[PDB]
């Protein structure tokens, strides 16, 4: 899970919610790094003897149904977000009639 | 029987607007309620002997959400009358203006009643609502029971018109 | 790293190696990868 801007910028709200399980989602300089440092001498030597599998996956393989999970924390989002929007509307309503 | 009782004494700029909805009984149960306003022509600015007592419709107000629970309990006057889920509202309210000027209010006073649906249509008593103000352009519970919708109106118009008896012989 | 690493515990980024049941982590190459990041850390990276 990367944080950048762009059109991913719609599913970061619930990065932090992910990342309450002991999971932990990078930005987009976090996997610079972790990226390059595949490009290691170790690692580079390394390749030449094994193909390599990097999981660079914070802990993502872990959660059980992530779409159901990232799903339900977008929704628990959405619906805190808008019933205070709305509520804040109706009461501006109010104290303006 | 007669039984007559003063509703709204308006300070309009045809003047004062005497609103006299005197109802009758014909021992004790309500017959006909009979609302009749008069007009004094001219121009009067006392407004301290000035109100209107309007009691309001059973207004049901238009919602499908959680939300509602929400802005409900945002709703200060409100007040918790009942242990079952919200949905929509169908209350029949009354209120107590107060003119201080043309428009605005001196003092709102509401005290209603609420109502919504019940188990298997079958439908018992309920409670009531309560509210003050001061210096207001208008009431926040009859303007928002309106906003989210018309009342109980079983009254929809036809598409067209068409005679019904037109002519000399009417 | 190689200290640092709880036990039972698999770090977020892990180099995996291939067995017969598949891809599995792999503690000593998952801590090389670690300690390069060390390196790269608190001296840096190399790229000439």
């Amino acid at each position: 899970w990367t944080r950048g801007t762009g059109l991913m910028s719609a599913n970061n709200i619930i990065a932090e919610g992910i990342e309450k399980l002991g999971v932990r989602t990078f930005s987009q300089k976090e996997m610079a790094f972790n990226i390059l440092g595949l490009l290691t001498p170790e690692i580079v030597q390394l390749c030449q003897e094994e193909p390599v599998m990097a999981d660079l996956n914070g802990g993502l393989q872990f959660i059980d149904n992530l779409k159901d999970f990232t799903s339900k924390l977008r929704t628990d989002l959405l619906e805190t977000a808008d019933i205070r929007r709305a509520v804040s509307i109706e009461s501006a309503i109010e104290q303006k009639v | 029987s007669t039984k007559a009782e003063i509703k709204a004494v308006l300070n309009q700029p045809s003047g004062k607007l005497v609103e006299v909805v005197g109802t009758i009984y014909r021992e004790g149960k309500p017959v006909m309620e009979v609302t009749s306003q008069f007009l004094y022509r001219g121009e009067y600015n006392d407004y301290c002997n000035t109100f209107q007592k309007v009691t309001e419709t059973p207004v049901q107000v238009a919602f499908k959400s959680a939300k509602d629970l929400a802005v409900l309990r945002s709703k200060e006057w409100f007040h918790l009358e009942k242990d079952v889920q919200f949905d929509v509202l169908t209350f029949r309210c009354e209120s107590t203006y107060k003119f201080k000027s043309a428009n605005v209010y001196s003092s709102i006073k509401t005290t209603g009643q609420v109502l919504l649906e019940l188990p298997t249509k079958e439908v018992i008593q309920v409670g009531s609502v309560d509210y003050e103000a001061g210096t207001s352009y208008g009431n926040p519970v009859t303007d928002y029971l309106s906003r989210n919708g018309k009342t109980i109106e079983e009254s929809v118009i036809f598409e067209n018109a068409i005679p019904l008896s037109s002519g000399e012989e009417l | 790293v190689s200290s640092t690493i709880p036990s039972q515990t698999i770090p977020f980024l892990h180099i995996q190696k291939k067995t017969k049941d598949g891809w599995e982590y792999n503690k000593k190459l998952s801590s090389l990868y670690l300690d390069g990041l060390e390196s790269a850390a608190i001296n840096g990276l190399t790229f000439k």
